DNA sequence: CGTAGGCACGTCTGCTCGGCTCGAGTGTTCGATCGCGACTGAGGA
């Protein structure tokens, strides 16, 4: 997108507020960004890319749950996953955790999810590859254009 | 009666010019000086005040868009014909549990 | 190289820890006690790692780590204190890491852990079938892991389908219990209307669609096409998809594959496919010499079939010697140097024509000995040594 | 765990921006008593107290959307927040009109598109007297 | 008095059915040239 570099006005500063308290910082340069050229396409709502990512964002959110587990067989609860995402139905976290899990009901590590012996966890840099930050902006600007056209 | 380069060098030339207007207007440094039935909605409600009372309200909405969005649930409600039917199914799945139980005791 | 060594003798172990390597009969302690076998392998095992860490991590970030310990070494090769700083200079596995992992953010250490701590090889042996109902291309890849040189892999694996739709890339991830791969297919419809097939690079030609079959639309698969480990593949296509890589593919790698690929099948469709090869300038010159011999077993398990002169005569004669006269040579020019490379090959090769008597024909020794005789070398810039010397192989 | 900052724009009238940009300019920890902010719990509402005087000021939404960018080169550039909000100092009256650049003035008014068919809320709460009601009557009404 | 054998929820398991997307495959329409006969001015018998 064009960028225009225009300086600040004389008036304004900068704000940082967090816990803690104020800070201030100058500002001397702001650019006033155009019209967009888009090189990602945003998927549809209900489209196959739509219910990929979403399938995707779920699976890569329940694999770094599994290498946070400190347990040595790796275990997660499943109300930290809808606390997560309450909006999705248990059946398609289920089928997330159907392979790469399995659910203890007794004895030991109960109502946990235990990962499954024979499952290799993937590395840092698999998870990486499957999902993208740019998917996951495409899907926010699908979602937040769903609920304004609604 | 061209069909290729009139359609296409004119939708070039359109471009050319929206990206120069755009352009000349954004880096402006320039100050900029400060500047279907035509129906209402009415509504009455009938409430039970404390002690004994059966006062009824009459209520109307001139504001189009909270018509819309009140009229649309209604049409949506109508057409819906829940925590009763959550407890309904629980009964259920009680009944069928005892009859499952009844059964397991004929078995043995 | 590397993976004939590693599966003939153990294998290469790059960074040991201190036996760490035990398979074999020498200690990798010292560099004065290792083979020179096994140390020619060490340097050609360590430039091709390098290789892949520069795919890992894109090759302006290698070039930018490479330049870190050049500058860090020539700010060290300044001082003067007695090495307070000139152990700037020395190089480490922990430094290098580090200093990826610097410029760059991501760190290599299951590549590193892999291809340098292990001492292994992979090996891929691969089968398809297309199902035609659901459009799909079932793989089957599986590894022979308990060979002497060997180790599993279980990383991601890319295969590059060329279907009529043009060329796909797939990402496969090779777990130890995976054996079937299910990718999807693409339409048929550049055989409803003749139309180009286009290419792995921007290109598409016109291809001869009578040997496909009519229910796939593949031409065909390449697993690992960028050599992306250190593999040895051994895929099972059909012999039409063998040629349509040898003819119509825009790598060399796996044009030589393809020709190593059609000595299994002496269909006179591959003696027409490695011809046109050899005939086929604007193809590289190294898979042209590697045709002549292709050609040359081909002929020699077709005897009996063969229709008409010896392969690669008349080739030869069409090429390399006069019009008006076919069984003198023209004099030599080789100033083209890729066409010289091509002569000089091409009788090595004819000369592994056999008859059914299993004698070399004497039309093919006497056509040997009149390029011998009518060498004219009077006219060229450049010296007849190694053309002679191939003209005695 | 990780909270994303805040970060807003305050506006200050032009005497009193030139005290306090003398101040962070100096950068003492003389300007820490000199600035203090205490905000409202109307959410829109506070005082900034420059050297101890104190100015009214306003929260209010901004037109547009800006975002804080941090670099390191000078070539790559990583956003750290979103801005929409500003302190100005001396509902609708929340809202600002114009951005913040000179040629961004008058933006929601002019340079923004507008589709149109709070009021969710107040249907939500017409549902809810509807639900504690017995009987409710309802006509699209003409003249009245 | 104690003490082991039957009733409610919670979460998962598994199968069935209906709906939605999406791309391959096939038939249909319409401008874009190709060729044929003809129109119509034109320099030599």
């Amino acid at each position: 997108a064009p960028i225009y570099l225009h300086k600040m006005p004389e008036t304004d500063f900068l704000i940082i507020r967090t816990r803690q308290g104020y800070y201030i910082r100058e500002l001397v340069d702001i650019f006033v960004v155009g019209q967009q050229c888009p090189l990602f396409e945003v998927p549809g709502p209900n489209s196959k890319r739509a219910n990929t990512h979403i399938r995707d964002f779920l699976q890569v959110f329940i694999y770094r749950l599994f290498w946070k587990s400190k347990d040595r067989p790796r275990r997660i609860r499943m109300e930290d996953i809808k606390k997560a995402f309450p909006s999705h139905s248990e059946s398609s976290i289920r089928k997330r955790l159907k392979l790469c899990a399995d659910f203890k009901r007794t004895g030991m590590d109960s109502n946990w999810w235990v990962l499954k012996s024979d499952f290799r966890l993937p590395t840092e840099e698999e998870i990486r590859a499957m999902v993208s930050p740019e998917q996951c902006c495409a899907y926010y600007s699908m979602i937040a254009a769903e609920q304004r056209l609604k | 009666r061209f069909s290729v380069a009139e359609h296409q060098e004119r939708y070039k030339e359109e471009c050319q010019r929206i990206f120069d207007l755009q352009n000349k207007v954004l880096s402006s440094t320039e100050v900029l000086s400060t500047d279907a039935t035509g129906r209402c909605l009415k509504i009455y409600r009938t409430f039970r005040d404390e002690e004994g009372k059966e006062y009824v309200r009459c209520e109307t909405v001139r504001k189009p868009a909270v018509i819309d969005a009140y009229v649309r649930i209604r049409t949506t409600k109508d057409e819906e014909f829940h925590r009763e039917e959550m407890r309904k199914e629980r009964r259920r799945i009680q009944e069928q549990l005892r009859r499952l139980k009844r059964n397991q005791e004929k078995e043995k | 190289k590397i993976v004939a060594y590693e599966l003939k003798t153990g294998g290469v172990l790059l960074h040991p820890i201190f036996n760490p390597a035990s398979h074999l009969h020498f200690s990798i302690k010292h560099p004065h006690t290792l083979s020179w076998e096994y140390y020619s392998m060490f340097q050609c095992k360590a430039h091709l790692v390098m290789r892949l860490i520069e795919n890992r991590i894109s090759m302006e970030f290698m070039l930018q780590v490479f330049n870190k310990l050049l500058s860090l070494a020539s700010t060290a090769s300044s001082q003067k204190f007695q090495s307070h700083m000139w152990s700037q200079m020395l190089v480490s596995t922990s430094g290098f890491l580090k200093s990826i992992s610097n410029v760059s953010g991501k760190d290599i250490q299951p590549l590193i852990k892999q291809w340098v701590d292990q001492s292994g090889v992979v090996k891929f042996y691969g089968s398809f079938a297309f199902n035609r109902k659901r459009n799909v291309l079932e793989l089957e890849i599986k590894q022979d892991y308990t060979s002497p040189g060997t180790q599993k892999y279980v990383g991601p694996l890319k295969v590059t389908v060329q279907e009529l739709d043009g060329s796909f890339n797939h990402t496969l991830q090779i777990e130890e219990n995976s054996l079937k791969h299910d990718i999807p297919c693409h339409s048929k419809s550049r055989r409803n209307k003749k139309k180009k097939i286009p290419l792995m690079n921007g290109e598409e030609v016109d291809m001869d669609l009578s040997a496909m079959d009519a229910d796939s639309p593949l031409l065909w698969i390449r697993i690992d096409p960028d050599m992306s480990v250190l593999r040895k593949v051994e895929f099972e296509q059909a012999d039409f998809m063998w040629q349509y890589q040898l003819r119509y593919e825009r790598d060399v790698v796996a044009q030589q594959e393809s020709i190593l690929a059609l000595e299994k099948f002496p269909t006179p469709a591959s003696r027409l496919a490695l011809t046109d090869i050899l005939e086929q300038e604007q193809c590289f010159y190294r898979v042209r010499m590697s045709a002549c011999f292709c050609l040359a077993k081909i002929a020699n398990s077709m005897v009996s079939t063969w229709t008409g002169p010896p392969a690669m005569k008349s080739l030869f004669t069409r090429m390399f010697c006069c019009k008006s006269c076919p069984n003198i040579v023209k004099t030599n020019n080789f100033m083209s140097f890729q066409s010289y490379f091509l002569q000089k090959t091409m009788p090595v090769a004819m000369a592994l024509l056999r008859d059914v008597h299993n004698l070399c024909p004497k039309e093919v020794l006497t056509f040997i000995l009149d390029l011998i005789k009518y060498n004219d070398n009077r006219k060229n810039k450049f010296s007849d040594n190694y053309y002679r010397a191939e003209m005695i192989d | 765990p990780h909270e994303l900052e805040s970060q807003f724009i305050l506006r200050l009238p032009p005497e009193y921006a030139s005290t306090v940009r003398r101040a962070v300019q100096s950068g003492h920890v003389n300007l820490k008593d000199r600035l203090t902010i205490e905000l409202h719990p109307d959410g829109r509402h506070g005082i900034v107290r420059v050297d101890r005087v104190p100015l009214a000021s306003k929260l209010v939404d901004l037109p547009c959307v800006m975002e804080s960018l941090k670099t390191i080169d000078k070539k790559t550039f990583y956003k750290t927040a979103d801005i929409c909000q500003m302190l100005v100092s001396t509902e609708k009256k929340f809202i600002w009109n114009h951005g913040i650049t000179l040629p961004l003035k008058n933006v929601r008014k002019r340079r923004f598109r507008k589709t149109a068919k709070d009021v969710e809320k107040e249907v939500k709460r017409l549902l809810s007297t509807d639900a504690e009601a017995v009987s409710t009557r309802w006509e699209i009404i003409a003249e009245d």
